């Protein structure tokens, strides 16, 4: 808020405004995963008989 | 030093603020030149 | 408001004339014109303070 | 990755300051206006000035306080109409009223009242639009509709302290008035040397930016004014803290 | 559309141009005339009479 | 046809639930009444029919 001073004395100067920084940087992720045909033998779920 | 920082957009913080009074009721603005002002109100009350 | 100076060539370097100084120099090296009027300028504040008076 | 050069960057920061300079100056023109047209009587004083007050001649029953027997909460929400007292404050105006201009807590509570609720649906008896379910949130001033011959405006207007921001009205307060009413927004002659040799006093803003002289040379910005926001008639606007 | 033509005139004293709401001049507002960024106007705020002046 | 009342006196006429619930008929009454008053802060005003 402006300050009513009187028209005559002075002012106090009002600090300038600014200044905030911040970092969130890396992330990752890797769902690693695998075939491994051994198991191919046997008969899945589906493919009927 | 070797950091390789990017920056991305900022955000403001915008301060709502809407007169609603000077362009509702005060349409009327009035320069000065002398020191003071003067309102007369004419009661008018006729019998 | 802060006031911002701006650099323009005189002419475009194709050959089109960016901008045009007009001015009768009195002497070599004169790179900016003077008004004719500083010959009589103070003569003729006085003669129009003369009159008022 | 691309910088500026620093002259752009003093540039955009002394925009940056007149443009946070002429807000300050807008809110308090803005608390000139809602302490006058609130309640009348509206002082200006601080650090390194001298009080000064402003009687803009309201009477009494412009600025009624509920506080009594059945003031507005006791009344049951059910079967009790608000509309009575809506003309009763409005009779003691002088003057046609056409804005119940509102707070932003005190209107659920006229909106509690379902007497108002089933009068805006008669199909022959009200033409008086209301929108509840508020249609601007979030936001600055809200309009609700059409009440007759008034207009429902909400306000939510904040100005800020020293260091926090409050409501400009108080918590549960209204005000009738009208649209027609005319208001001033003086501005005085700039006690300034420079304003006075440049015949510029009657100015409602007064922008400057220098440098001062030696060695450590540094620039000032600001901006002046003498806001005298006045109204010719206090008496036209009703004002009711609600209780 | 009694007349052939539908066009009429008024010559506007400058004294009825002004600030809107005599507000201080910018850039591109100056006196009531709204000019772009090269300096050409826009637009003008024309002030309706003032007689009488209550 | 002409039924004008005093400022005051209309509002205990208005206040019964009578005129209420005769101006919700859809089918037994086209009188139109205006509550929550459409001129008010002034001189002598028109209700409707």
């Amino acid at each position: 808020m402006a300050l009513y001073v009187s028209p005559i004395v002075s002012g106090e100067v009002i600090r300038s405004r600014g200044g905030s920084t911040s970092e969130f940087t890396p992330g990752y992720v890797k769902p690693k995963h695998e075939v491994n045909p051994q198991m191919t033998l046997r008969r899945l779920p589906d493919e009927d008989p | 030093m070797y950091t390789t920082a990017q920056l991305l957009a900022a955000n403001e913080q915008k301060f709502k603020f809407d007169p609603l009074f000077l362009r509702l009721f005060f349409r009327e603005s009035y320069p000065f030149t002398t020191e003071k002002v003067y309102l007369s109100q004419i009661p008018g009350l006729v019998n | 408001m802060p006031q911002k100076w701006t650099w323009i060539p005189r002419e475009l370097p194709g050959g089109r004339a960016s901008f045009i100084h007009v001015f009768e120099p009195v002497e070599d090296g004169q790179t900016r014109g003077a008004n004719v009027f500083y010959s009589v300028m103070e003569q003729m504040k006085m003669l129009d303070t003369l009159q008022n008076t | 990755q691309n910088l500026a050069d620093p002259a752009y960057r003093r540039r955009r920061i002394i925009m940056q300051n007149m443009r946070d300079e002429e807000l300050a100056i807008a809110q308090v023109e803005e608390m000139q206006a809602v302490s006058a047209v609130l309640k009348g009587k509206y002082t200006m004083t601080g650090e390194a000035f001298d009080p000064v007050e402003v009687d803009m001649g309201r009477s009494e029953e412009n600025n009624i306080t509920q506080s009594g027997g059945t003031e507005w909460s006791k009344r049951d929400k059910s079967t009790y109409d608000p509309t009575d007292d809506i003309e009763a404050y409005a009779l003691n105006a002088s003057g046609v009223v056409n804005i119940i201009v509102f707070d932003p807590k005190g209107w659920a509570l006229f909106r509690s009242f379902k007497a108002v609720k089933e009068k805006l649906d008669t199909r022959r008896g009200s033409n008086s639009e209301l929108e509840t379910a508020v249609k601007d949130l979030g936001k600055a001033v809200s309009y609700k509709g059409m009440y007759g011959d008034v207009a429902i405006v909400v306000y939510s207007g904040q100005y800020v302290e020293n260091g926090v921001k409050k409501n400009f009205l108080p918590d549960n307060t209204m005000v009738l008035g009208n649209t027609q009413a005319r208001g001033l927004r003086t501005y005085g002659c700039i006690q300034d040397a420079d304003a006075q040799r440049e015949g510029i006093n009657a100015s409602a803003r007064y922008p400057k930016n220098w440098v001062t002289t030696g060695d450590p040379a540094r620039e000032f910005t600001m901006i002046q004014s003498a806001p005298l926001m006045l109204l010719a008639d206090p008496d036209e606007f009703v004002s009711v803290q609600l209780a | 559309s009694s007349r052939l033509f539908r066009t009429q005139f008024r010559m506007v004293s400058p004294k009825r141009i002004s600030n809107p709401n005599n507000t201080g001049d910018s850039r591109n507002c100056r006196a009531g005339v709204q000019i772009n960024d090269s300096g050409a106007a826009l637009g003008y705020y024309v002030s309706e009479d003032g007689y009488p002046g209550w």
